[PDB]
This record gives C-alpha cells, sequence and structure tokens, in this order.
C-alpha cells in the first residue's frame, strides 16, 4: 500500500473512478461590474 | 461633390457589405476554452467551435447552441443568427438600391430607400451584437470577426448618411 501510494497509483485510480468516469466532468471571480445582460432590456 | 459622395456610398455600401459576410462566415468571434470533442483555448464563431492547440488543433465541432420563455426565445434567436443574416440581407438590398440609382436616374426614392436599407441593417447589427453577447453570457475575448460585424456597423450608418444627403440635395436643387 505504501509504495503504491508513493508511485502514484492511488491517487490516479482516485481521479479515474471519481472525475475522469464524472458525469458532470466540472472541475471548477466575479467583476461584480455590471454585465449586458443586466441591462439588456433597455436596449431593447 | 456628388461624384465623390456616390463613390464613397458604392465603396462603403460594398465594405460594410463584405465585412458583415466575412464576419457571419468566418469562426473567430470569441475566444474562450471549451472543447472540440480536457478544456483547451478554442475560438468559436456564429456556428461552430474550434481548438487553437493540442492534438485535435484545427478539429470544429457545430456549435451546441441549445443545451423560461425569455431564455428559450433568446437560444433561439442567438442559434439561427437571426438579426446577423438579417443585417447582411438589408445591406445586400441596400447595395442593390445604390447599385440601380445610377442606371435609372428618373425616380429619386432609390437612393433614400438606399439610405433606409443601410440605417436598418445597423440596427439589425445592433441587436446581433447584444444577442450574442448576452447570449454568451448565460475569462474570454473577442476575435476579428466580431470587430467585422463592429466595422459594418459604423460603415452601414455612414454610408446611410450620405445616401440621404444626396437625396436631400436633389430635392433641394431640383425644387430649388
Amino acid at each position: 500500500v505504501l509504495k503504491l501510494s508513493e508511485q502514484g497509483v492511488l491517487d490516479k485510480l482516485k481521479s479515474k473512478w471519481w472525475y475522469d468516469k464524472g458525469e458532470c466532468g466540472s472541475k471548477d471571480d466575479k467583476t461584480s461590474a455590471l454585465s449586458l445582460s443586466n441591462v439588456a432590456g433597455v436596449f431593447y | 461633390d456628388r461624384g465623390i459622395q456616390m463613390l464613397i456610398t458604392t465603396v462603403g455600401a460594398f465594405a460594410a457589405f463584405s465585412l458583415m459576410t466575412i464576419a457571419v462566415g468566418t469562426d473567430y468571434w470569441l475566444y474562450s476554452r471549451g472543447v472540440c470533442r480536457e478544456e483547451v483555448m478554442t475560438h468559436s464563431g456564429l456556428w461552430r467551435t474550434c481548438c487553437l492547440e493540442g492534438a485535435f488543433r484545427g478539429v470544429c465541432k457545430k456549435i451546441d447552441h441549445f443545451p423560461d420563455t425569455a431564455e428559450y426565445l433568446l437560444r433561439a434567436v442567438r442559434a439561427s443568427s437571426v438579426f446577423p443574416i438579417l443585417s447582411v440581407t438589408l445591406l445586400f438590398f441596400g447595395g442593390l438600391c445604390v447599385a440601380a440609382s445610377e442606371f435609372h436616374r428618373s425616380r429619386h426614392s432609390v437612393i433614400l430607400s438606399a439610405g433606409i436599407f443601410f440605417v436598418s441593417a445597423g440596427l439589425s447589427n445592433i441587436i446581433g451584437i447584444i444577442v450574442y453577447i448576452s447570449a454568451n453570457a448565460g475569462s474570454y475575448s473577442y476575435g476579428w470577426s466580431f470587430y467585422f460585424g463592429a466595422f459594418s456597423f459604423i460603415i452601414a450608418e455612414i454610408v446611410g448618411v450620405v445616401a440621404v444627403h444626396i437625396y436631400i440635395e436633389k430635392h433641394q436643387q431640383l425644387r430649388a
């Protein structure tokens, strides 16, 4: 187990079976400036 | 300066139409980090997205424009690129009127209608840009296709103004 841990095998297995087989495939700032979407109606 | 005015009008009409058609065709509207099918640097347009680096580089995939009435309508309108296309159509008709003016100097309203087409093209262009940007919101940069659309708007409005000046001066001169 220690040898596997140090060779990265456990990390890779976790990555594979949590993320690489992940339905979502999401792995992840707010400026707070108003965006065009906040005033689009007034342009329309 | 009627000769020069007509020159500006014709050159400008062609320039606006060319820029807008290229923009609607080409695929450098947006630089983002999506996927052509890990996420890498891409370059999307109105219809296709493409990879800018790595193994699948040069590979492009049709944009899944689709995955709340307002969200539905925005997604619909952005999917079909109604407004960029309508602006291309109107620029085409404006160009037709500008060309037709010389071959039929009898009727005045031809160049007036050219001007109005150009103005309307600019308005459709604006709506397009807003819809595009708004639909994207639902890091990144804008490419040269986007700016082609923008410059098309500016030139279209200039040509519209010049056309209406031509019509005004014709009616002013002939009437008095």
